RNA sequence: GGACAAAGAUAAAAACACAACGUAUGGCGAAACACGUCAUACAGAUCCGGUAGGUAGUCCGGACAUAAACAGCGGGCGCUGUUUAUAAGUAACCUUCCUCCUUAGGUCGUCCAUUCUUUGUC
């Protein structure tokens, strides 16, 4: 019954401003003291800011000090996070999270939402260019073989990644985007198969990019002798 | 001054039904306003613990808080499968709050030897005037690994990006891709390229590599 | 028997009123701060002298203590010094004397002084 919903996440250059909503149901926010809390990807959780009850007092944390504002509007139930002079260490996934009541949980944060992305980046939207990691043309006779797809040069995330438009799903690992100093995204996809199915059996890797409409299917093969 | 919350262990390996504990050292006072947090990849943190002994409400009552001075302390009876993730404490003592870096609690697995691959740059990544090798080290236990990389016997430091796997829900392994980005140019001057690998369960460091140009 | 006088013992003794606005801590209010409310504590009734015979929590003077403001020194904080405050009120009322601050200012007064003992001289 009780919601928290974040809102108003997105791409912004640095420098730049966003406004962040946290719009509540199954309760009334003037009573819950509010809290925004972050977490970078691969990082763990920060706490952002907060806003107290019937006071409006507003405390915020260093990182944020002077560039950032938590606001609270009553009549719309929703709480605002004003972010300016963003820059990149500032991507994350921001949760807003109401405060628990004294006498029920403490000081503990006891619903949370399901985040919003801020991504802050001066990169334009690409699409992915994929290569084959064809495989190794010393492999073994009767052993297991690795090929796969590596998806390149692509912003912002996600891509998604099938085999075979995804009849092969076993043995395939894709690895987590890495941001290189480019600013733009990178991965690869593998799948090991037995060495035997190299010449019979055709192996393609489908990559989507929906931010910049790309489709693409690369069919990995081995190369010549 | 800003209280820091310290806690151990950031990673933790266990068994269904093991007795798991996670500390968290405050640097000054926060009397016993610190609660425990759970977190499952993708998702929301889910509140565990409030005022650092309280069980909060619908969270299963193999889960305990105890405070020792400044020291707290979120312990599992028994682990069960859905046990398994991130978990992180946080102080509301004094503002700033400040939140513990995290503690991942992950299935224990036999020791497994890593598979190493190595894929040469592509023909059409050359064209575009880049190169790319990446290395794979497929399917191993600890996550611990590491990946090094010659060019003609020549250790490379700063060219090189890591990716790792989460852990797997049948092979309970993980996957590291490594890939090395070279130029076109550099990557014509030189002729050996070789991925050295170290892992627990390598006996001997092993090393996977290919000559520029070749079959 | 009485009178005057000194020296003792003993007793007595001042009207009216005397203020938590506020601060601190803690509990609670949908409540980390603010706010509302409640509980508890905090307002120099300290010490010494004097007020002309005596009687002072409140008069007069000094000391100490506490609080605030300000000045100075040292490396928001600490120390030092000075000033002020510590109820309203010895205001108001009654009341004597004095002074052209006279539609005022100062000043005498407002309470108690009981009972008994010794000695000196008529
Ligand atoms: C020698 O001892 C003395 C001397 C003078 C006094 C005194 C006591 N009181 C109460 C007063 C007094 C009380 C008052 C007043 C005036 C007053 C004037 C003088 C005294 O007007 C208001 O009430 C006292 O006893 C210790
Ligand atoms: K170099
Ligand atoms: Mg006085
Ligand atoms: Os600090
Ligand atoms: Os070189």
């Amino acid at each position: 019954e009780v919601q928290l919903v974040e809102s108003g996440g997105g791409l912004v250059q640095p420098g730049g401003s966003l406004r962040l909503s946290c719009a509540a149901s199954g309760f009334y926010i003037s009573y819950s003291s509010i809290h925004w809390v972050r977490q970078a990807p691969g990082k763990g959780l920060e706490w952002v800011a907060s806003i107290s009850p019937y006071s409006g007092s507003t405390y915020y944390a260093d990182s944020v000090k002077g560039r950032f504002t938590i606001s609270a509007d009553t009549s719309k139930n929703t709480a605002y996070l004003q972010m300016n002079s963003l820059r990149a260490e500032d991507t994350a996934v921001y949760y807003c999270a109401r405060q628990g009541y004294r006498r029920r949980s403490g000081r503990g944060f006891d619903y949370w939402g399901q985040g919003t992305l801020v991504t802050v980046s001066s990169a334009s939207t690409k699409g992915p260019s994929v290569f084959p990691l064809a495989p190794s043309s010393k492999s073994t006779s009767g052993g297991t073989a690795a090929l796969g797809c590596l998806v390149k040069d692509y912003f912002p995330e996600p891509v998604t990644v099938s085999w075979n438009s995804g009849a092969l799903t076993s043995g395939v690992h894709t690895f987590p985007a890495v941001l290189q100093s480019s600013g733009l995204y990178s991965l690869s996809s593998v799948v090991t198969v037995p060495s035997s199915s190299l010449g019979t059996q055709t192996y393609i890797c489908n990559v989507n990019h929906k931010p910049s409409n790309t489709k693409v299917d690369k069919k990995v093969e081995p190369k010549s002798c | 001054s800003d209280i820091q919350m310290t806690q151990s262990p950031s990673s933790l390996s266990a068994s269904v039904g093991d007795r798991v504990t996670i500390t968290c050292r405050a640097s000054q006072s926060v009397s016993s306003a610190v609660a425990w947090y759970q977190q499952k990849p993708g998702k929301a943190p889910k509140l565990l613990i409030y005022s650092a002994s309280s069980l909060y409400s619908g969270v299963p009552s193999r889960f305990s808080g105890s405070r020792s001075g400044t020291d707290f302390t979120l312990t599992i009876s028994s682990l069960q499968p859905e046990d398994f993730a991130t978990y992180y404490c946080q102080q509301s003592y004094s503002f700033p709050n400040t939140f513990g870096q995290g503690t991942k609690v992950e299935i224990k697995r036999t020791v497994a030897a890593p598979s190493v691959f190595i894929f040469p740059p592509s023909d059409e990544q050359l064209k575009s005037g880049t190169a790319s090798v990446v290395c794979l080290l497929n399917n191993f236990y600890p996550r611990e690994a590491k990946v090094q990389w010659k060019v003609d016997n020549a250790l490379q430091s700063g060219n090189s990006q890591e990716s790792v796997t989460e852990q797997d829900s049948k092979d309970s392994t993980y996957s590291l891709s490594s890939t090395l980005t070279l130029s076109k140019a550099d990557y014509e001057k030189h002729k050996v390229y070789a991925c050295e690998v170290t892992h627990q369960g390598l006996s001997s460091p092993v090393t996977k590599s290919f000559n520029r140009g070749e079959c």
